[PDB]
């Protein structure tokens, strides 16, 4: 522990705290009640990452062998980290940039990296909401637009790439995205996805026009919608035909997969993404409470709703994957029934699923020549329960195909999509606080303009930057970017926050601050994880990133409706200028911490 | 007419008038 020369006379001094809180009734905002603070915090951490990144990662990492690492890493990094953020913001009375600059003026890179990773994550995260709004506008009609193929110029048959693929794939790839065959060629601005973008940003600027006290009632109405629509969706999913078969696929572990490095990196980067750690929004939200506030009750209540939800969503998601894998298996197996009774002319009430293997041997013993030209499809479950459930391929290709087979199918589309919208809007409330607040402590705007001018300003900029995701190649830009700026940037900052509190500030000084606020010292469970355990697990997951960055090939999926063996996946390699993009998106952030440190130490010299 | 342009026109209409209430309230409030 460095003695940190001049730590006092920079922070409040543990008896000024009762005095400074009675004079901040007009400078800094407040919460209305305790329930407005809890619904803002657990609405920032849920949604769009329980549906999009979790089941996409869960199939690859052992089918259902992703729930072990996840849970353990959660309870071992998640808890400790989330608890360290609620307590360092409540005492230091500042945002994200004001906390880490009062714990040595060299660690100002953590406030500038938490601002740059909140701008780049929320750049593409508000594009997924504009795709959700496009699917909500396309409801309110009983023949749903993704339920049938269009016809040719000559009205005789369907379009050639709607006949080979699904009609749900000819609404996402060709009628929504209008996707191209590579990332190296981009088309035009695609005006109908521009309007939606505008819509999204406009709706985001209406609720956060003044920071807190507008985000309040919003959080109210949006922390209920999401929670009650999921429950209405649970008793529908378990009543389906093929359910309780994708649930068993979620819970049969593949224990060989638990000994790979890449299944602990994706589990470790999901905890720092599900919990909104290393963003700086949960420090600014906890900096508005009173000093005598139990910040330990709040950190273990929010964490057991965040852990319970990520399993509660995953058994709703996998109850409709098992329903598509029974609709497809009963249609592939009905193909083998109908192709046998048409080549040998049998009645229909004799060949069924109980004796298909009995009677196909009877057909080659009767006519060995007429049986040779027949074809028999080879299909069985665990081949339909393991498919391409890639990014933006579950809410748009898996759910929207299953909704069109329920009765009252326009009703289950609206509900579902509004639910997704809510889940994704309430997480952009706190993500706007990670950009507005440290840009307001930097003194770059003249401090007589209102708060509603800076906010609007930011919005415009981000909307004008969101034009790169509306091109023809705009889905290939969102994947790459997504993954990279969502994996690297989290881990580094998360580790810098745990180190600088217990080894630069001081964990023994920090225990005097907890005893003043909540009434007692932290337990022995909080002492081992802060000093020994969790700094280490993080320091580890950080070496697993370079083990799997090397010894892998950068590939991405390509649609290409001229490629032979069309509807299966085709993976080609990235161009050589993608390292410049990757570099920027996952460098700027990290090079920022050491960057500023160096800068200041130099100013020293 | 494309039912998606009507629902967009109602939703973008109730948003763009909701910002000119929340801007004039702020002013007629400070
Ligand atoms: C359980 O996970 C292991 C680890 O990935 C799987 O083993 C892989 O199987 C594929 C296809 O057979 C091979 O290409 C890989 O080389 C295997 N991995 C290793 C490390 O050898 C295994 O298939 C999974 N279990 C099941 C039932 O699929
Ligand atoms: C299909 O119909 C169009 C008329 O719009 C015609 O130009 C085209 O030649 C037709 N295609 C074939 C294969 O007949
Ligand atoms: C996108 O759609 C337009 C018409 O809506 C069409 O002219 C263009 O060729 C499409 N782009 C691709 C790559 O097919
Ligand atoms: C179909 O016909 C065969 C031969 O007549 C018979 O053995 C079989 O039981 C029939 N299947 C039925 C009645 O389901
Ligand atoms: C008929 O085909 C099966 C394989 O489908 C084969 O095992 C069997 O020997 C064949 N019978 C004759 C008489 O060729
Ligand atoms: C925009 C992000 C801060 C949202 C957060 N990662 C979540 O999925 O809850």
């Amino acid at each position: 522990v460095l003695p940190n020369p001049g730590l006092d006379a920079r922070i409040p001094s543990l008896a000024e705290l009762e005095t400074i809180e009675q004079e901040e009734a007009s400078s800094r905002p407040k919460w209305d009640n305790k329930a407005q603070y809890m619904l803002t915090c657990l609405g920032f951490c849920v949604g769009l990452g329980n549906v999009w990144r979790f089941p996409y990662l869960c199939q690859s990492h052992g089918g259902g062998a992703f729930m072990i690492p996840f849970l353990i890493l959660l309870v071992l990094e998640g808890i400790p980290l989330l608890y360290l953020e609620f307590a360092i913001g409540q005492r230091l009375r500042r945002g994200s940039l004001g906390v880490w600059s009062s714990i040595h003026p060299a660690l100002k890179g953590l406030g500038l990296a938490s601002m740059l990773t909140s701008f780049m994550v929320g750049l593409y995260y508000n594009t997924i909401i504009s795709w959700i709004m496009w699917y909500l506008f396309n409801s309110f009609q009983e023949p749903l637009p993704w339920s049938d193929c269009p016809l040719n110029e000559n009205q005789t048959g369907y379009v050639d790439e709607c006949a080979r693929s699904s009609p749900v794939d000819y609404f996402w790839y060709r009628e929504t995205l209008n996707i191209s065959t590579s990332i190296s060629d981009s088309g035009s601005i695609q005006w109908w996805m521009l309007l939606c973008l505008a819509c999204a940003w406009s709706v985001l600027y209406m609720c956060t026009i003044r920071g807190i006290e507008t985000t309040g009632k919003a959080v109210y109405i949006t922390s209920t919608l999401p929670y009650v629509v999921l429950t209405i969706f649970l008793i529908r999913g378990l009543t389906l035909k093929g359910a309780t078969n994708g649930i068993v696929f979620l819970f049969t572990p593949n224990v060989t997969e638990l000994a790979q490095p890449d299944t602990w990196l994706d589990a470790g980067a999901q905890v720092f993404f599900s919990f909104s750690l290393a963003f700086g929004g949960l420090i600014s939200f906890s900096s508005y409470n009173s000093v005598h506030n139990n910040c330990e009750k709040d950190s273990v209540i929010v964490s057991i709703i965040n852990g319970f939800t990520s399993v509660y969503v995953a058994i709703v998601v996998y109850s409709v994957i098992g329903f598509r894998a029974t609709q497809r298996y009963d249609d592939c197996f009905s193909t083998n029934i109908l192709t046998l009774i048409n080549g040998f002319d049998l009645p229909e009430g004799n060949v069924t699923q109980e004796n298909f293997v009995d009677m196909q041997q009877r057909c080659n013993a009767s006519d060995p020549a007429a049986y040779a030209q027949l074809v028999f499809q080879t299909c069985d479950i665990n081949a339909f329960l393991s498919e391409a459930v890639e990014g933006t391929g579950l809410a748009f290709i898996v759910f929207t195909e299953a909704i069109t087979k329920m009765p009252l199918s326009p009703l289950w589309s609206v509900l579902f999509f509004i639910m997704l919208f809510c889940l994704g809007l309430s997480s952009m409330f706190g993500n706007m606080e990670g950009v507005v607040v440290p840009l307001q402590d930097l003194r770059v705007i003249p401090p007589k303009w209102p708060k509603e001018v800076l906010t609007g300003l930011i919005c415009l900029g981000t909307f004008l930057i969101g034009f790169i995701f509306t091109l023809n190649s705009g889905q290939y830009w969102l994947s790459l970017l997504d993954s990279y700026a969502g994996s690297i940037p989290l881990l580094i900052i998360a580790f810098c926050e745990m180190f600088s509190v217990v080894y630069v500030y001081g964990v023994d000084r920090f225990n005097k601050d907890i005893e003043f606020m909540i009434g007692h010292k932290p337990n022995i469970f909080w002492q081992v994880t802060w000093r020994v355990v969790s700094p280490l697990l993080m320091l580890i997951i950080f070496l697993f990133f370079f083990v799997v960055e090397v010894s892998q090939e950068l590939t991405y999926s390509i649609w290409d409706p001229g490629y032979e063996e069309f509807p299966k996946s085709q993976k080609i390699s990235y161009p050589n200028w993608v390292y410049v993009v990757v570099v920027i998106v996952a460098g700027v952030p990290s090079l920022t911490i050491p960057g500023y440190a160096i800068y200041k130490l130099i100013r020293n010299h | 007419v494309s039912i998606w342009l009507i629902v967009f026109g109602v939703v973008m209409g109730v948003i763009v008038v909701g910002i000119v209430i929340l801007i004039f309230t702020g002013i007629r409030d400070r």
